[PDB]
């Protein structure tokens, strides 16, 4: 990445305090609620008719955990997101047909969830490093689209 | 908002399109597929090969809708309601893609109407496609 | 289009902001400047250093206008005519930037109003900032 | 910059036919006319009140030629746009304070100008090559913003 040692340590350090289970479920669910059109890929999950039905849906929660999982592992290859997400990039393009713009919506949602959770701790400089990471991830994931 | 001048410009340029609308619709699609490959994610079910009949078929449908908005330039929200519903509720195309298609339609018109694609007309056509896109995305949330 | 629930959600949330809106305005700007440095191109005449009075001052101005917007949630176009003017004819901020400030504002509210920043409220505030953005760029061309 | 050899040949073949003086004036004038907000940088250029006043303005024409001149040079270093554009990136950032979104708007307008001029010769695949190029140049011009 174009992360500063200082920026790397901030990311890394906050991440250590994250409950992926909870943040993953919350991030995906907020996505389906704020940008309703993203529900087009999760019809099989059930009733997403209300915030409550989205936020409560176990399938949503479990997919959320899978996604943040993968994200989390990507934080360990911050100097080669491209190579870490190559296979995932192909899958998303060729099997799932997910428009990469969704990657960017989620990223922003993720940042709002971290701010929500960490209040004070999520300072302007810390948000700045996370914005760089979410953009980085989105780019990596979109890399194999053709 | 479209000014009287804008309206005149659009009816005029679109006027020239006439009977080639369908073909220009298809071409705009192909340009879009080639320049912005991420747009292909919405047509997994299409044959996107060159001269694809599905693309031909689709270009006509898009062109018909544009022709319909031109015909009803003073009541676009109502003339396109149905299409606005479809996109918001069924297709659920991310809004950013409208700008991509708009852009490719503008390239297409430019490539075919050299004498009409004046700076003034270019500007009016861009405001028009932006307005169509706005209508089509109005019921998203 | 803001639904009645949305207007309620917004009024509630902003209600809790209260005497801190100015500080939240200043914080959102600071977050914007650091996260999206291209936004700084519009403030060459400001001291963008942390805790700068120019930034604080401006933060208040923005916050205040949002307040006024919440208050006239039913008549935004009218409540913000002047501001729409200023931005369209004097400032000429590129429209892409409005989305950046809007995002920095959500992040700020989220970090300060935990209990209140529910998923439904998050959705409403987003729509709201979107409408405000639309109003502010409606006379651009 | 993922220009396949064939994409690069295509960019170069067409660029051979361009009258940069002319294209430059047209591209810049059209930018000022389609996205009037971009006029914020040129209040010393005089009358930009109508399309004709913009398109015919001797200052817009001269500036357009300058801009496209730097762009043409860029096309001879497709390999190293970042290096090629570094001092210009700094200038636009630090002295001129030009929001980089302006670089993307001009790229789109330029594509329409090439389409306008070349007609049928500006095929779907040639456009796709030029789309990669204007994006690469915009990106290089924005690399020094901080
Ligand atoms: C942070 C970015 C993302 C990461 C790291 C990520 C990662 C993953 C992973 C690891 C899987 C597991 C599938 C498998 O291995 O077979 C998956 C599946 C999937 N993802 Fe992504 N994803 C991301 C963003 C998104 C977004 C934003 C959407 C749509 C809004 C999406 C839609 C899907 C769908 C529909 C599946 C298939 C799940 C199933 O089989 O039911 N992904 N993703
Ligand atoms: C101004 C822009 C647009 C117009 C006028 C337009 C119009 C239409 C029309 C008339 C149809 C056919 C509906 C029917 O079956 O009667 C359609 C379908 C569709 N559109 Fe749009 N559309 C626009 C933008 C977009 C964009 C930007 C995308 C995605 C890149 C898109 C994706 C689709 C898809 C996937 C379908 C369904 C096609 C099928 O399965 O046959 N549309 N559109
Ligand atoms: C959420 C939407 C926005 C609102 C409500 C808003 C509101 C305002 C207000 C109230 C003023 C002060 C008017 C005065 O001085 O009397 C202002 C000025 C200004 N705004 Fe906007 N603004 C918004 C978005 C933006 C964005 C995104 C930017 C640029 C990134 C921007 C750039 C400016 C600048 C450069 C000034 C003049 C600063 C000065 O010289 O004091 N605005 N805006
Ligand atoms: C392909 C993108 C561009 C290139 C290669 C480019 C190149 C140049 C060059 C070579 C100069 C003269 C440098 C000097 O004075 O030392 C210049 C100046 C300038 N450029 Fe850019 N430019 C580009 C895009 C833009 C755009 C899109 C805008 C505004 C919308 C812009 C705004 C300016 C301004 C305001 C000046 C100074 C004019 C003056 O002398 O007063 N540039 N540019």
């Amino acid at each position: 990445m174009h992360l500063t040692p200082e920026e790397k340590s901030a990311v890394t350090a906050l991440w250590g305090k994250v409950n992926v289970d909870e943040v993953g479920g919350e991030a995906l669910g907020r996505l389906l609620v704020v940008y309703p059109w993203t529900q087009r890929f999760f019809e099989s999950f059930g009733d997403l008719s209300t915030p409550d039905a989205v936020m409560g849906n176990p399938k949503v929660k479990a997919h959320g955990k899978k996604v943040l999982g993968a994200f989390s592992d990507g934080l360990a290859h911050l100097d080669n997101l491209k190579g870490t997400f190559a296979t995932l990039s192909e899958l998303h393009a060729d099997k799932l047909h997910v428009d990469p713009e969704n990657f960017r919506l989620l990223g922003n949602v993720l940042v709002c969830v971290l701010a929500h959770h960490f209040g004070k701790e999520f300072t302007p400089p810390v948000q700045a490093a996370y914005q760089k990471v979410v953009a980085g991830v989105a780019n990596a994931l979109a890399h194999k689209y053709h | 908002v479209l000014s009287p001048a804008d309206k005149t410009n659009v009816k005029a340029a679109w006027g020239k399109v006439g009977a080639h609308a369908g073909e220009y619709g298809a071409e705009a699609l192909e340009r879009m597929f080639l320049s912005f490959p991420t747009t292909k994610t919405y047509f997994p079910h299409f044959d996107l090969s060159h001269g694809s009949a599905q693309v031909k078929g689709h270009g006509k449908k898009v062109a018909d809708a544009l022709t319909n908005a031109v015909a009803h330039v003073d009541d676009m929200p109502n003339a396109l309601s149905a299409l606005s519903d479809l996109h918001a509720h069924k297709l659920r195309v991310d809004p950013v893609n409208f700008k991509l298609l708009s852009h490719c339609l503008l390239v297409t018109l430019a490539a075919h109407l050299p004498a009409e694609f004046t700076p003034a007309v270019h500007a009016s056509l861009d405001k028009f496609l932006a307005s169509v896109s706005t209508v089509l995305t109005s019921k998203y949330r």
